[PDB]
């Protein structure tokens, strides 16, 4: 189908609105259905709004971390059920917002290297806001302890390596000393206020709770947080760099960056 | 506008500094589009036979620039009904004096090496690399008759038609950024309008183009014996249509590019082959065409078909 | 003149160019290939023979360290600094002639402690660093006299008329502190990187050593840079979270292993070593922390790393916790941020 | 090693020219690099090519080595001035038929720094003033009419290299060998004019 018609517009009516209705418990009838979805979506418009409203909900299946939360679940996609959403929606849904990155980021290198730089700051603005609240959503799941949550920490990773970038550009711009709107200020206020102080929180949750190939494993297992931190940090010296170049400040926003030290107990007594 | 021939002589044997060498040659660079079109090769020979003890850059830079914007110009306003319309310098005329200046560029290279690297660092591409134009491949394509040179342009060339290839396949594959973005001409089109232009009389590009077309298809051949393939594929199908195309307009290089062909496709190693038995089986279409030039290469492949396994 | 300034401060730059001449002249290329090693013997019988002259034939250790020996007395009196590090660079390339260095490794270093205690009336910072340099390596027992220059710092700190540093060591000043704690932070480093462990094969008693030695140099480490919250200046500042960075990289690298092998026969050891690290990895943040509350590009530029490289030693200690069978047995939980002095900002 | 390559060209020196122009463009391409042991190599290549093989290539070899000096690039333009002052010293009477393609390098000197045009002069002279030439005498007195020319010019930069070129000539033409004839009142001739111009 040529992706303008009337037919185009109806399949894709109709496929979100059986996504909107049925359940089933297998997971790869679903896992299919998905990426026939998210395959037609991806050619009408950014689908950054449906990963919102469907992690939204895959948050409410799960649960919090914080073990006192009263979440609503809201209900969105019935298709997304107690079994279906653990191991396979939550890893196909990072992909795809991997794909969104993987765009916005071709975007600003092509931007910069390009020096109509009005419009589409204000396109990127509003994807990284509203995959923002994406990200937001779904740190706080207690998300299984597999391959998941891994994924979950290496795309958020690409996500501050991307943002970076865009701070960068940012910095290559604001020579003239007057490059700095209210859309990215909201955009770096509410990064400040939801997602960092959030992904310290989370990482204190996945670290607590629990021959040469078991050493290999062990190896590697720890890189992710290690580079989650280290992006983290690098965001924050741009930004100060940022807030150094054209007399505005940044870092009011943003709290100051929680650190972590490992303890120990007299447990290893009761393993002799 | 008459004595600027003679304006060079200024900066021969005074020392100068960067400003006034600078402004001197922007306002050369704003004088080109009013002198002449004939009266600018001359003029190119002067300014970079002046440029070794001086500004190298600035000079080639704008010889470029300004050639890549009026080859631009001329390809967009030439398209039109073929009747009485309104044109600006015409084919015979400009696409000579683009092969007098690119020989011109390439001598002056030939005599110090400092300015090849710098134009091919000047050059170089992931970034989308803007400057990339007919006339600035031209001039990539004819430099690699040096030996300094060769691989240094052939795998700047190679990279940059696969980050073409890629942002083609990334641009088609969504729908927010297709919205935001206009199209530019991908450099498939930029080599392979090239290579049709090249008929008139110059042949001092087609030994690097036929290289490239070979080392392009060696590199990404489907090694088979998913997303990264549709470049790798685009990229075998655009050295097999530059081969075929090189191979009809000009005549002293088709008796090597079949030789080449055969010699590679006539083995018992049997690595997949699929594409230069297709290029093959596409060249020898035009069947009098090889009769005339080499009728021999044909011969001593069939001679040797006796040893080959069965398939 | 143990006991008109013009002739003194012209033969002062004679002397030095004389010692410049003569270790140009003996530190040349062509001195490796045996050709003109005949040319090198004569030389050094013409400099050994105004010792005591007598027996052209003799073997070259003999000659070589009487000339030595002459060229050593010429420390009684010198009267610069440049003339002193001219005079210890030429000894340095003479002694490396003889194949064994028992001796003259040890001999070069009471020198060099010899020149550098010496009070030098009147100095620069690009040539007291290549004396300290040569002075630190070639001491035996690096950690000793790390330690033992941290402890007589703190007579200065602790006792001083405003810019009078005559400590023990007599050329510690508040202007060429830096120096000091580059070259000892650069020489700690080195010395710590070059140590292996290997297979566990080994005795008890070469474990117990080598826990030992690293208790040691933890026990230094901590207190060169616990003296780093008197000294709060930008250069100091960058030179000690550079290379703090760096000592963290080395320790988790090389002797993350030895940490592993050894946890069953000696684990009373090793939870305090860890104990002791932690505390000095709880100050090093606290100066991460400290570098961008005061905005300032120069010193913010290392920290990315820093901090990546020190959640590394926490998420590996957890590592070495599950090597050994025992993962339940860790326990995290954050840390009040403190101020270089100490407090608790909000 | 190098003798392994001196018995290669010693032995097999009839099947290997066959492919000389292969030979010498690998030696060309390797020629580029930054050490010194890969160029000595590449240098001696050249050296034992020339050496052995047949006179269409002996020209191909003095052609790669003159675009060599005029490439430009110091390392290379003075490893193949030694080369060439080595061949020259090696085999006179073969290198002496092809001394237009040596001569023609004297048009291009922008791309040659001061020092180097020194040795340049030198290796023609040496060239020109072996008495296998005395049968026909042809490049020195060519020559000695190019100093001229180069002396009576009025840029300054020709009549400074026109001076060292008189003077390094003049110092080979009245060499101490193992003479006191004519030739030292040519070299008398020459010092007083240069002196005058």
């Amino acid at each position: 189908l040529e992706p303008s018609s009337p037919q185009f517009v109806q399949m894709l009516s109709w496929t979100s609105k059986i996504c909107k209705e049925n359940s089933r418990e297998d997971a790869l009838f679903c896992k299919s259905l998905m990426n026939l979805l998210f395959s037609l979506h991806v050619s009408y418009k950014s689908p950054v709004i449906l990963l919102r409203d469907l992690s939204q909900d895959i948050h409410g299946h799960l649960g919090d971390i914080d073990q006192d939360v009263e979440v609503e679940k809201t209900n969105h996609f019935a298709i997304v059920n107690l079994r279906t959403a653990a191991p396979t929606v939550c890893l196909l849904v990072l992909s795809q917002a991997e794909k969104v990155l993987e765009e916005v980021d071709w975007l600003i290198t092509k931007l910069k290297g390009q020096v109509p730089n009005q419009p589409v700051e204000k396109a990127i603005i509003m994807q990284l806001g509203t995959l923002l609240t994406f990200f937001h959503e779904l740190v706080q799941t207690a998300l299984p302890s597999g391959s998941c949550v891994d994924t979950l920490l290496k795309d958020l990773c690409k996500m501050y390596t991307t943002l970076t970038a865009l701070v960068r550009y940012y910095l290559q711009v604001c020579q003239s000393s007057g490059g700095i709107p209210k859309n990215m200020e909201k955009l770096v206020k509410l990064s400040g206020s939801h997602l960092t102080p959030l992904c310290y929180s989370f990482i204190s949750y996945v670290q607590n709770k629990s021959v040469a190939t078991a050493m290999a494993r062990v190896l590697r297992e720890t890189k992710p947080i290690p580079n989650l931190i280290f992006a983290i940090e690098q965001y924050e010296k741009f930004l100060i760099h940022l807030s150094k170049k054209s007399k505005v400040n940044l870092m009011q926003h943003m709290k100051l960056s929680t650190s972590r030290d490992f303890k120990i107990k007299g447990n290893i007594l009761d393993m002799v | 506008q008459q004595y600027v021939i003679q304006l060079t002589s200024m900066f021969k044997d005074v020392p100068l500094t960067a400003e006034e060498v600078e402004f001197v040659v922007e306002k050369a660079l704003s004088m080109f589009s009013k002198m002449n079109l004939q009266e600018i090769p001359p003029l190119v020979y002067q300014l970079l036979v002046l440029s070794s003890k001086g500004s190298r850059k600035s000079v080639l830079e704008g010889i470029i620039a300004f050639f890549s914007a009026l080859d631009k110009q001329h390809n967009e306003e030439q398209s039109g009904d073929e009747l009485l319309d309104v044109v600006t310098v015409p084919s015979g005329e400009l696409r000579h004096v683009e092969g007098t200046i690119i020989l011109h560029i390439v001598f002056a290279i030939k005599l110090d090496y400092e300015l090849g690297r710098e134009l091919v660092k000047h050059l170089k591409v992931g970034d989308s690399n803007n400057n990339l134009s007919p006339f600035s491949i031209a001039l990539l394509l004819s430099v690699t008759r040096i030996q300094r040179f060769q691989d240094q342009v052939l795998d700047l060339l190679k990279t940059s038609v696969v980050k073409s290839f890629k942002d083609l396949q990334l641009l088609q594959g969504s729908k927010f950024l297709q919205n935001l973005v206009p199209h530019r001409s991908y450099v498939s089109t930029m080599i392979l309008e090239v290579v049709k232009n090249s008929v008139h009389s110059w042949d001092h590009v087609t030994q690097g183009l036929v290289e490239l077309g070979f080392i392009l298809m060696d590199s990404y051949g489907p090694k088979k014996v998913s997303l990264s393939r549709m470049p790798n594929q685009h990229a075998c199908k655009l050295g097999a249509n530059i081969l075929l195309e090189t191979f009809k307009i000009h005549e002293m290089i088709r008796q090597e590019i079949l030789e080449q062909v055969l010699n590679r496709v006539v083995t018992r190693a049997s690595s997949p082959i699929s594409h230069f038995l297709d290029l093959l089986s596409n060249i020898v279409m035009y069947a009098p065409l090889v009769l005339q030039s080499c009728s021999s290469k044909v011969t001593e492949a069939f001679d040797y078909l006796s040893f080959l396994p069965l398939q | 003149l143990a006991a008109k300034v013009q002739e003194y401060h012209i033969m002062s730059s004679c002397y030095q160019r004389l010692l410049q001449i003569f270790h140009g002249l003996f530190a040349w290329s062509g001195f490796s290939q045996p050709e003109n090693q005949n040319l090198l013997y004569s030389a050094l019988h013409v400099l050994s023979s105004r010792l005591k002259q007598g027996e052209h034939s003799q073997p070259l250790e003999e000659l070589l360290s009487q000339s030595v020996h002459y060229l050593q007395n010429f420390h009684q009196s010198i009267p610069s600094f440049q003339c002193a590090l001219y005079l210890i660079r030429l000894l340095m390339v003479i002694l490396e002639k003889s194949t064994a260095s028992a001796q003259n490794k040890e001999k070069i270093a009471s020198l060099a402690r010899q020149f550098l205690c010496r009070v030098w009336p009147s100095i620069s910072n690009d040539q007291l660093h290549a004396l300290l340099c040569i002075y630190l390596e070639h001491t035996e027992s690096i950690l000793k006299a790390i330690e033992e220059i941290a402890g007589v710092g703190v007579p200065e700190l602790i006792n001083s008329p405003k810019d009078a540093s005559s400590s023990t060591f007599p050329t510690l000043t508040r202007h060429t502190f830096v120096v000091f704690f580059r070259v000892m932070m650069a020489e700690l480093e080195k010395t710590v990187k070059k140590i292996e462990p290997g297979t566990a094969a080994d005795s008890q008693q070469i474990h117990e050593e080598k826990l030992l030695y690293w208790n040691m140099a933890v026990r230094d480490f901590s207190i060169l840079i616990n003296l780093i919250k008197v000294f709060d200046s930008h250069p100091v500042l960058h030179v000690c979270l550079k290379y703090g960075r760096l000592f963290v990289e080395a320790f988790l690298k090389q002797c993350m292993p030895l940490l592993d092998f050894s946890f069953r026969k000696h684990r009373e050891d090793v939870l305090s070593l860890l104990e002791t690290f932690q505390l000095d990895t709880r100050l090093l943040h606290h100066l991460c922390g400290h570098s961008k509350i005061h905005q300032d590009t120069r010193l913010t530029q290392h920290v990315p790393l820093l901090k990546k490289t020190l959640e590394l030693l926490v998420c590996r200690v957890k590592a070495m916790l599950t090597l050994n069978n025992c993962r339940e047995a860790f326990w995290l939980g954050n840390l009040k941020n403190r101020d270089l002095q100490g407090e608790e900002i909000k | 090693q190098e003798q392994l390559l001196q018995s290669t060209f010693s032995v097999h020196y009839l099947v290997l020219k066959d492919m000389c122009s292969s030979i010498l463009s690998l030696a060309q391409s390797l020629l580029h690099s930054l050490d010194q042991s890969i160029i000595s190599f590449g240098s001696l290549l050249y050296k034992y090519a020339f050496k052995f093989f047949d006179t269409y290539c002996q020209q191909e070899v003095v052609g790669a080595l003159v675009t060599h000096i005029c490439s430009g690039n110091e390392a290379e333009v003075d490893t193949a001035l030694d080369v060439l002052l080595e061949l020259v010293v090696l085999n006179p009477s073969a290198m002496m038929m092809n001394a237009v393609f040596v001569k023609g390098i004297l048009d291009y000197l922008d791309n040659i720094s001061p020092q180097q045009i020194r040795k340049l002069f030198y290796v023609l002279s040496t060239l020109a003033f072996s008495k296998q030439n005395e049968a026909s005498s042809h490049i020195q007195d060519d020559m000695h009419l190019v100093i001229r020319k180069q002396l009576s010019s009025t840029v300054f930069k020709y009549k400074l290299i026109g001076i060292i070129g008189a003077v390094t000539m003049a110092g080979i033409m009245a060499a101490d060998r193992s003479l006191s004839d004519e030739q030292c009142t040519q070299v008398t001739s020459l010092l007083q004019l240069v002196h005058s111009c």
